[PDB]
């Protein structure tokens, strides 16, 4: 069960600093580099830097220099990335991935040299001046045979907010849409609804929308 | 060094071979036999395709091969299928310690089927502007290729200001789905006969209109 698992979503201020974590579990962690890439939205891939597990050695892109810190824990096969002064533009998906550090050995292995075969899962930094705010939900009310009707969830920060229908009761004919990003600094989605037209006299529709980071959960009765 | 070239695009057809090319200089490519590439799809971490320049992990099917000509490696993938549709990443020893990827290339197989979007429009909620707060919502789904451009009207007059729209986005039916939102006083909303969103998919467009009533 070869896999590296990093930790979890974060949301910081321009300024402030995040350490992300990787723990490798299923392969000796003192054999390979543990390289960090990372990827903002829509772009490309871009290689930050590694580290030896051997000697906490770490080289880096030069254009991370004074701003990243990798460091490691053998004892528990935990490799760590800090980058700090944080900006807008270092929003990005952040990847862990091993290559090894020899390309043969007394011991038979893959020895994929520089290749890198075993990756993370990716940790979701957002930089952000924002704070936190819960959502205005508003109903989007029904106006050939089916109709639309639907959700504005409003004015958010940070991502992730969840929508479901009827708790979850109804599921055809749902599209959720993915957040717009305001120039605010505030996202805004809607879910919408196709149903029977029919429907539309006799049986309700509510969505249930979950801002776990404000507290705030809403359930709003989409009427006629 | 800087990072490697690569198309921003190539395509083919099922069945068929198409070629990848990702140039670098001298001291990375020209000088290292340590190319290696990736393989990633929509929300999921890369996938080690080829390494060693033209080496292929385990378990990897034999229809991707490496090769290069002075700095430019290249991938080939023979008997192109719908699921090899991807973004493809080199990457390359620098020298200096240091790594570097291409730019990506977003492979594309042709053959899926043209589809206009379905466009719905919604008019501000009473309940929003009776907080004095007033948003229309244009929701766009079930169009590809993946590319609209969104114009709002007031009336007649087109409008930029307080528009905001996303990028489109993969659905689970492999078409695509955007939206845009375009806020306003509820002076401005009550004041024109009508605003509209046009959506222009591939030259045509679908246009929804709504009026204050």
């Amino acid at each position: 069960q070869v896999q590296l698992v990093q930790s979890g979503a974060e949301v910081k201020k321009p300024g402030a600093s995040v350490k992300v974590s990787c723990k490798a579990s299923g392969y000796t962690f003192t054999g390979y580099y543990m390289h960090w890439v990372r990827q903002a939205p829509g772009q490309g891939l871009e290689w930050m830097g590694w580290i030896s597990p051997v000697s906490g050695g770490t080289n880096y892109a030069q254009k991370f220099q004074g701003r990243v810190t990798m460091t490691r824990d053998t004892s528990i096969s935990t490799a760590y990335m800090e980058l700090s002064r944080l900006r807008s533009d270092d929003t990005a998906v952040y990847y862990c991935a091993r290559a090894p550090l020899f390309p043969t050995g007394v011991l038979a292995g893959d020895y994929y040299y520089y290749g890198m075969d075993v990756w993370g899962q990716g940790t979701t930094v957002t930089v952000s001046s924002a704070s936190t705010k819960g959502p205005s939900v508003f109903p989007l009310a029904p106006s050939g045979g089916t109709a639309a009707l639907g959700c504005l969830v409003k004015d958010y920060f940070p991502e992730p907010v969840t929508v479901s229908w009827n708790s979850g009761a109804l599921t055809s004919g749902v599209h959720t849409f993915p957040a717009v990003l305001q120039s605010s600094g505030l996202y805004s989605l809607s879910s919408v609804v196709t149903v029977p037209s029919s429907s539309l006299g006799t049986q309700t529709y509510i969505c249930n929308v979950n801002h776990k980071p404000s507290n705030t959960k809403v359930d709003k009765r989409v009427e006629p | 060094q800087s990072a490697l070239t690569q198309p921003a695009s190539v395509s083919g057809s099922p069945g068929q071979s198409i070629t990848i090319s990702c140039t670098g200089t001298s001291s990375d490519v020209g000088s290292y036999n340590l190319v290696s590439w990736y393989q990633q799809h929509p929300g999921k971490a890369p996938k080690l395709m080829i390494y060693e320049g033209s080496k292929r992990p385990s378990g990897v099917s034999n229809r991707f091969s490496g090769s290069k000509s002075g700095n430019t490696a290249s991938l080939t993938i023979s008997g192109l299928q719908a699921e090899d549709e991807a973004d493809y990443y080199c990457c390359s020893y620098a020298g200096s310690s240091t790594l570097v990827f291409g730019g990506g290339t977003k492979l594309t197989v042709l053959g899926q089927p043209k589809a206009a979007p379905s466009v719905t429009l919604f008019p501000p909620s009473s309940e929003e502007l009776q907080a004095n707060k007033a948003t229309l919502v244009c929701l766009i789904s079930d169009f590809y290729p993946g590319a609209v451009t969104v114009a709002w009207k007031a009336d007649s007059s087109p409008v930029k200001a307080g528009v905001e729209t996303t990028t489109p986005s993969k659905q689970s039916n492999n078409k695509y789905a955007a939206s845009s939102y375009l806020s306003l006083t509820p002076e401005q909303w009550k004041s024109h006969r009508s605003y509209s969103c046009q959506v222009t998919h591939e030259g045509s467009t679908v246009e929804k209109t709504v009026a204050p009533t």
